[PDB]
RNA sequence: AUCUGUUUGGUGGAACCUGAUUAGAGGAAACUCAAAGAGUGCUAUGGUAU
């Protein structure tokens, strides 16, 4: 039953970055919070839930 | 072709709630909850029962949108006796008082609107029909009147804004139960009159699947207005794929 | 050639009518019902797939 | 008095429900769109909106094309190009050899279309939206994709041919 | 006459098999007769499969098995003269001697 | 009821056939088998439309086939086209073959 | 219609029945006789059809309807015409 | 993984080791489960035992 | 109408022997006691049956009409069948050419 | 069995208490319906005959073709199968494996053939009368509705002198003579 | 009317052809006995047990 009911993919956040992902920092105080950057220059604060 | 004397067979529709009067020329009608009145003037059958008189009142579908929606061949209604209802944009009981026929005494009617103009005389139809409750108040703000409002089954939008893909949203998302029904009409000049009418209901389509409203069903309105389209769709939480 | 692209229009308008309703004004007098009668089981309507 | 013609009472495979075979044992015709006139689709007008495919993407950068330019050469009108959930899907899918086709398909000028279906198949989702509202126009180079876009009435269809797109069935042109 | 009894594994049912072949499923003490075969033929012994729904039944040459109102609904041809019967109830197994000599399991789930 | 009231009974079949009435309506094409629950009513004019859209006392009738035969216009038209039906019906039948039998003899 | 006058296309009228012969009826052409040898062959085939049936009939067949069902002297089969009076009920009627 | 996976460079855990949030070079960030038999949902009393 | 010799009818399977009713000439008893409603009625049915009597005319020749175009019609379209049929022939040929 | 959800499913994807592979897809009941059998290794033994037939039919295709006796022992096969009813063409020798079934034994049986002589209405009723002793075959009475009948015995086939069904056709055409009864 | 004979409705269902089905097809009763399917109701409550 651990086989079938394995499905770890849940989802994406957002449409992702311009640019390739390099940097990824949480809020240790915050639980659906998450901050990203890319190669882009461009940096983005997330809202997991 | 209908006149006073004239008389019809009334035979039931295939939507629970709304029946259909043959003769020369066919009519929508519906069962008159408060017999003995007219609330805008349409014409009314009565039949004998075991014996009590019934009354029907005549369906206008140029006068009401909805009935247009029937005329057309809409595929699936989740209004239906017995279940709470809520209409958004109800200028006046020319389509909120046939909404409230279908439902029947055990049913609700939640009719919303916003200028107190037209609402003077949705409270004086109000009193007459036990089962619609009017709320004065504006559709942008669903908290204001969220003590007066539970689950309701389904939630029929006739409201004239630009921005109804969130009036619709927002009142979707307190009150309509999930797997709920959703009943929107469109009126392309009023959302973007800049832009064609396809072009504005495809994208009135969208704004819904971005709300988690999987849309069943579009259908336009012509001949009995032009520029008009109701969208059918359910309110799918768990997911709309 | 001006007398005979103006019988094909009025020709054209009458078959859209046949293939599809089209808006013709809207309401003349009392509403006499539906003239041509109303179908219970046919959907003339486009189904989201 | 024992009956006559007597037989064994047996399982009876064509008619007892609990085998699975027989336990699983509104017309509709879509109205034609307000929006077209015979072959002519009325409706349509600039700035036109416009669906592109995976393999559109492809060639125009072989062709040296850019999206959004290119396109307003073709038509002399504002364009404004959307990719569904399904066509970003499928470029990801075709690997690291395609790197390029994805970063220019995410420039921030092409819009983007969400999707409500499980399967990627991105023929099949732009085929759907064509026929519910006829104000797409259809960028495509697939050789099946456009013969079931060619059945459509009413919607044009855009490739990219030669050194810059061409537009098939749009007459305001 | 003679007659072979057997009990369901929860006391609830009562099998017994006629050496002429009548054969009667029946719930004892509610006193309800489930089935009733006349099987024109010599039975021997008969078992309870995994509830009172399906039985079987040890006859001339072939075991059958049956269901809770009497209907048939397989003639196991693999097992010969088959003269005793047993059921394993936790492992699904029909169990099967006879003049042959030979011991066969069958397992009723996949058959 | 299962008594099915020959008034009733006839109602109902001038609705299965209201395509033949009269001769310019043609409304769409449908079946309507009888249905099992149905029931006959009368319209209610509304008294701003008295001039409009009301029946006058004498015309009013407790059947509709008495309301359609009291028209004039209606009633000629299908002795006009009733007759021409049964030219076309009783042509070449047993009467014609008669009097080409007929004129074999002499006189 | 490539290559071709008018004047080629021009109706041929149909003649009528000589006076002399005026008594005896409307003069037969090729579209009334195909009419008249269609029905005959029509017919024919049927009695061809029910003269076999008649000689290969199986006299042993039965059918539990020959109770019910009743033949002529003749032998052809009598059929009600609408499908007795007890003495109670002609009492009501009367 | 996954085919639309390309170069992973960060991953991290959220703050209630539930989930798994990973960063690739094709620009998306992912969520995944952490134990993929797992579900988020409440569990009844006798679901959990 | 066809009429069967009455020895070939004789001689028929049970299965098709013709239902030939003889006319009843002895007066019935039911025949002489039923009312046939006079007066209101006689003019409020038989215009029954002149309603139904054009329904069908109406039906029976419109019902012609749609066999009369559905001839011309698969005339024309045996026509763009068979186009369609000798040029796919052709492609065939400048396909496997290649091959 | 209660109808199984999705996750029991995959686990017990064999599991079938009514239908199984020794079974043989239910030939068995399925052609003692159609036909009426009614001893139930009646289909079993009729089934060792065919399979006697197609292996005799292999061991002839094996031989080499133009072999004299494989000649002769097909030709007589066909022709004594022929006789007996069992095969409707004879030209043919590939139907002995093709076309030998039970069913094609079955269709011979008393009950079957009177159906298709018309003599009943439906197999059911032809197999009341037999046991009701109301049909012969020559002058001999026969209750046993398994008695196979060859072509040429399918044509005395006939009711009983006295029986209350002849009694039923000769009424209904008015053919009834009592010095014969 | 020892007039005429088409039409509407009822009765009956030859032949040929087409489709479906077949230990023929039905019907009635119930505080009857079984084997299944769907929906609905019910604090339906130990996130780690006074
Ligand atoms: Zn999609």
């Amino acid at each position: 039953l651990e086989r079938m009911f394995a499905k770890p993919f849940v989802g994406q956040l957002g449409y992702g970055h311009r640019d390739g992902v390099y940097a990824i920092a949480k809020n240790y105080g915050s639980l659906n919070k998450l901050a990203t950057g890319s190669a882009d220059g461009v940096i983005k604060y997330w809202n997991m839930s | 072709g209908a006149r006073g004397g004239a008389k019809v067979v009334i035979e039931p529709h295939r939507h629970a709630g709304v029946y259909i009067a043959r003769g020369k020329e066919d009519l929508l009608v519906t069962k008159n909850m408060a017999p003995g009145e007219s609330v805008y003037g349409e014409k009314r059958i009565s039949v004998e029962e075991p014996p009590t008189k019934v009354e029907y009142r005549v369906w206008n579908p140029f006068r009401s949108k909805l009935a247009a929606g029937i005329m057309g061949g809409l595929d699936e209604l989740f209004i239906a006796p017995g279940k709470k209802v809520l209409y958004l944009g109800a200028a006046s009981g020319t389509s909120v008082s046939h909404v409230s026929d279908v439902v029947g005494p055990e049913g609700v009617v939640y009719a919303v609107e916003f200028s107190h103009r037209p609402g003077r005389e949705l409270i004086s139809m109000a009193k007459k029909r036990p089962n619609i409750i009017p709320i004065i108040e504006d559709a942008r703000h669903p908290q204001k009147y969220r003590m007066l409002i539970g689950m309701v089954d389904c939630v029929f939008a006739d409201v004239a804004q630009p921005d109804q893909a969130r009036i619709i949203a927002l009142n979707s998302h307190m009150f309509l139960k999930d797997q709920g029904g959703v009943v929107i009409s469109i009126k392309a000049n009023c959302i973007d009159s800049t832009v064609d009418a396809e072009t504005v209901f495809a994208r009135e389509v969208q704004k819904l699947r971005e709300e988690r409203i999987k849309p069943l069903e579009q259908l336009t309105l012509e001949p009995y207005e032009r520029d008009h389209c109701i969208v059918v769709g359910r309110y799918m939480r768990s997911g709309l794929k | 050639s001006r007398v005979k692209k103006r019988k094909k229009y009025q020709k054209a308008q009458k078959k859209l009518k046949s293939v599809r309703a089209v808006y013709s004004g809207g309401q003349s007098g009392v509403y006499e019902g539906e003239k041509t009668g109303i179908k219970k089981g046919l959907t003339r309507s486009v189904k989201f797939k | 008095t024992r009956k006559f013609g007597l037989v064994k009472r047996t399982l009876n495979t064509k008619k007892d429900q609990r085998l699975k075979k027989n336990q699983e044992n509104t017309r509709n015709i879509p109205q034609v769109s307000s929006a077209l006139f015979f072959q002519y689709n009325q409706a349509i007008k600039p700035p036109y909106q416009v669906l592109i495919d995976t393999n559109f993407i492809n060639f125009s950068i072989q062709k040296k094309v850019d999206i959004v330019r290119g396109m307003m050469d073709c038509l002399l009108a504002k364009c404004n190009p959307l990719i569904t959930d399904c066509v970003m899907a499928e470029l990801e899918k075709l690997g690291p050899k395609y790197r390029i086709a994805l970063k220019l398909a995410r420039d921030p000028r092409i819009k983007r279309l969400s999707c409500s279906h499980k399967g990627t198949y991105a023929d099949d989702c732009l085929v759907h939206r064509v026929l519910q509202h006829k104000c797409y126009i259809v960028a495509t180079n697939d050789a099946g994709l456009k013969q079931r876009i060619r059945k459509i009435p009413g919607i044009p269809l855009m490739s990219v041919g030669g050194h810059a797109y061409v537009i098939e069935k749009l007459p305001d042109v | 006459g003679p007659y072979h009894i057997k009990y369901a594994k929860n006391g609830t049912h009562l099998l017994i098999t006629g050496r002429k072949g009548h054969v009667a499923s029946m719930d004892w003490r509610k006193g309800q007769l489930r089935a009733e075969l006349f099987l024109n033929e010599t039975c021997h012994s008969a078992t309870y499969l995994q509830n009172e729904q399906y039985f079987a039944v040890a006859q001339k040459k072939y075991t059958f098995i049956y269901d809770h109102e009497g209907t048939e609904l397989h003639r196991l041809k693999q097992h010969i003269e088959a003269r005793h019967l047993d059921f394993l109830p936790y492992h699904y197994l029909l169990v099967t001697a006879g003049e042959t000599g030979w011991l066969k399991y069958h397992d009723v789930s996949t058959g | 009821d299962d008594n099915m009231r020959r008034e009733v009974q006839r109602d109902l079949l001038l609705i299965k056939h209201r395509a033949a009435l009269d001769p310019k309506r043609h409304y769409k094409k449908q079946r309507w088998e009888v249905p099992e629950r149905f029931a006959i009513g009368t319209i209610i004019e509304d008294k701003s439309e008295f001039y409009s859209s009301r029946m006058n006392r004498k015309e009013r009738k407790s059947t509709i086939l008495e309301t359609l035969m009291g028209d004039e216009a209606s009633n000629k038209y299908f002795k006009r086209k009733y007759n021409e039906i049964q030219e076309k019906s009783t042509s070449g039948r047993k009467a014609h073959y008669k009097k080409m039998k007929e004129m074999r003899k002499k006189r | 219609a490539k290559l071709v006058h008018d004047v080629q296309k021009k109706q041929h009228r149909e003649r009528s029945q000589l006076t002399s012969r005026s008594r005896y009826g409307f003069l037969e052409k090729h579209k009334d006789y195909v009419k008249r040898a269609q029905d005959f062959h029509r017919k024919q085939s049927t009695l061809k059809v029910l003269r076999e049936k008649a000689k290969e009939r199986n006299p042993d067949e039965y059918y539990h309807a020959m109770h019910s069902r009743k033949t002529d002297a003749k032998g052809l089969l009598i059929s009600s015409r609408h499908g007795s009076l007890s003495m109670d009920q002609v009492k009501l009627l009367k | 993984h996954t085919k639309r996976m390309q170069h992973v460079f960060q991953v991290k855990y959220s703050m209630d080791s539930k989930y798994i949030i990973s960063g690739s070079d094709d620009g998306n960030v992912r969520l995944w489960r952490s134990k993929a038999w797992e579900r988020s949902n409440v569990k009844t009393t006798r679901e959990k035992n | 109408g066809l009429k069967v010799p009455k020895a070939v009818q004789k001689e028929l399977p049970f299965k098709s022997q013709i239902h030939q009713m003889k006319p009843q000439k002895k007066k019935t008893y039911m025949a002489k006691r039923a009312v046939v409603l006079g007066g209101d009625e006689k003019k409020a049915r038989s215009f029954i049956q002149k309603v139904l009597t054009i329904s069908k005319a109406k039906d029976s020749k419109r019902k012609e009409q749609k066999a009369s175009q559905r001839k011309e019609r698969l005339k024309k379209l045996a026509k763009m069948e068979e186009e369609k049929s000798q040029r796919d022939k052709e492609k065939k040929k400048e396909y496997f050419a290649q091959n | 069995v209660r109808k199984l959800k999705h996750h029991e499913q995959k686990l017990l994807k064999k599991v079938d208490f009514l239908e199984w592979k020794q079974d043989q897809g239910h030939r068995d009941t399925q052609v003692m319906r159609t036909y009426h059998i009614q001893n139930r290794e009646d289909y079993h033994k009729y089934n060792r005959i065919c399979g006697d037939i197609r292996r005799l039919a292999n061991k002839l295709s094996l031989l080499p073709p133009t072999d004299p006796f494989r000649r002769k022992h097909e030709q007589l096969l066909l022709d004594k199968l022929y006789a007996m009813g069992v095969l409707t063409t004879k030209s043919k020798i590939s139907d002995l494996e093709n076309k030998v079934t039970v069913s094609a034994i079955c269709r011979r049986r008393l009950p079957v053939i009177m159906h298709r002589l018309k003599m009943a209405e439906t197999i059911q009723d032809a197999v009341k009368f037999i046991e009701q002793g109301h049909v012969r075959v020559g002058p001999n009475l026969i209750n046993d509705p398994a008695y196979l009948v060859t072509r040429n015995m399918e044509d005395y086939v006939t009711w009983v002198d006295n029986s209350k069904i002849k009694k039923t056709l000769l009424r209904y055409r008015n053919q009834i003579d009592d010095f014969d009864f």
